[PDB]
């Protein structure tokens, strides 16, 4: 999923 | 005497670099913000530093209080290091599919690891977060795509250093798009001051939400949320490009081998899209202005 | 404009930060010089970019020449980043114990390695760089621990930066002795200019060579070679300090966790040595500067 | 050895  | 008071006032005040071999076919001139050079290694110490400025400003903070963020990507660790620099505790919220290499660096600032099922993903490490911060209110959240410090220190500081760098000339900024704080505070106060200036957000191919299309899985780390980020104002926005993994590697690997800018995917993928916007003869001779959000070494 | 034309011009101008908590003991005031703040987060960009400068400067640069080192520290990634940037060919040779995380970021700048038999360690990979070299001409080899253009760029270059940002005020410097350019540059400058200066070599107690010992293996990287380095002034130096590789561990930790800043082993171990110094109460009030030589994630 |  997104790293952010 | 030029001696910080701690490593929290080393923060931006970073570079361009103009590209030399990278910039096939460009008819403008493509230039490189390298955010790497902040104590950290990229973009996301300005938000770290200026989340908590705010929160410190505003009388949030208290003797007692937690700073808590779930996290998996850049802002873990620069809140993690502007922790260690204020004395702050710092809990990290993020799915167990998180490399040991960047938990190992998280733990190195002292931040304390909180790891949500891996199958959850984000929405496990932000529905855990939600939860600990209700059932116990020592906690700080700083909620990085909707906390307005973000945009703003984009405005007082990427901002004007562009602005500054280039003595105005700058034409294009090219950006990806996480939170969107970065494009969104550049494009506030150079569209004002330049009405001329305009932005081009870049997001992956494989999750382009702000096109119009749907979530999905994507390894450019930085950008891709899979939602518009209520931070991001899309008004001032004039372009978006979405860019292929294959293309974003190709051009990262690109920048090491041919600029010597060892940079994340992420900064390949913001120069796949000036590559792109330098190629329009509508363009020639314009000065375009990429932001190169972070290093290349954390990526091994 | 302030625009660099290339990766290279970005090199030094490092800045220097207060330590406010890692200073138990201390009556001096202790401020460190961040070189992590290089385009490839160490020192060693400094002396790269200056020995392949001052070969082109001397006109030992041909069409068909290869950069050749031996080298399994931050002085192969510092050329393999320049050589990147200039357009050279790179190639490093190093005992195959190094790292295979190292091996990759030697890579990503488009560096080729030649891997010799671990148990020879550093004796074999300059073995194979000097039958390399005379075997084949096209090799141009820096000899970072002989080349005078690094003991060179540290006098114009780091020296004047330290003299400088304290505004003249340094009365000590501390710095771990690798190849012995960094504080031989810095001496020669400041010590000329300020002759009450004072310079204070750290070498691993593992390895204590400069103090009279001989040769053992120590972890802390880019210090101890386990000889003398014809670079070195070592009538520059006042005193020398040796440093355990638990003490440089524990302090490299303490400095990330309540400094915020990721500083590697030798860090560590130059700053257990400047707080050794701060103690001694003929320092009270005196300004003592701690070269911190790199950044911390490399050492995951 | 050492790493320089």
């Amino acid at each position: 999923d997104f790293s952010i | 005497m030029s001696i910080a008071e701690d490593i929290t006032q080393l923060i931006g005040r970073t570079p361009l670099v103009r590209l030399r071999r990278v910039t096939d076919g460009a008819v403008a001139d493509i230039v490189a913000k390298l955010e790497f050079f902040n104590p950290a290694n990229s973009v996301k110490d300005r938000i770290g530093v200026a989340m908590l400025q705010a929160a410190e400003q505003a009388g949030l903070i208290k003797p007692d209080t937690i700073i808590l963020e779930p996290t998996s990507g850049n802002t873990g660790i620069a809140l993690a290091m502007v922790c260690a620099a204020r004395g702050y505790r710092c809990v990290l919220t993020m799915p167990e599919t998180m490399s040991l290499e960047r938990r190992m660096l998280l733990r190195a600032y002292g931040a304390e690891l909180i790891l949500t099922p891996g199958a959850d993903g984000m929405s496990g490490a932000i529905a855990k977060a939600e939860e600990l911060a209700k059932t116990d209110q020592r906690y700080f959240v700083p909620q990085q795509f909707e906390n307005p410090a973000n945009p703003a220190i984009h405005r007082v500081t990427t901002a004007e250093e562009v602005w500054r760098d280039t003595d105005g000339k700058v034409d294009i900024v090219v950006a990806g798009v996480g939170t969107g704080g970065t494009i969104t505070g550049v494009a506030q106060v150079i569209k004002e001051r330049k009405p001329s200036a305009r932005f081009v957000a870049v997001e992956p191919a494989a999750s382009p939400v702000l096109s119009g299309g749907q979530k999905g899985p994507h390894p450019i780390q930085g950008i891709g949320a899979g939602f518009v980020p209520p931070v991001l104002d899309q008004d001032l926005v004039d372009e978006i490009i979405t860019v292929g993994n294959e293309d974003a590697l190709n051009v990262a690997r690109r920048l090491a081998r041919e600029e010597g800018l060892l940079v994340g995917i992420s900064s390949g993928a913001a120069t796949v899209a000036a590559l792109q916007v330098a190629r329009r003869p509508e363009n020639a001779g314009k000065l375009i202005v990429v932001v190169l959000p972070d290093f290349g070494e954390r990526y091994l």
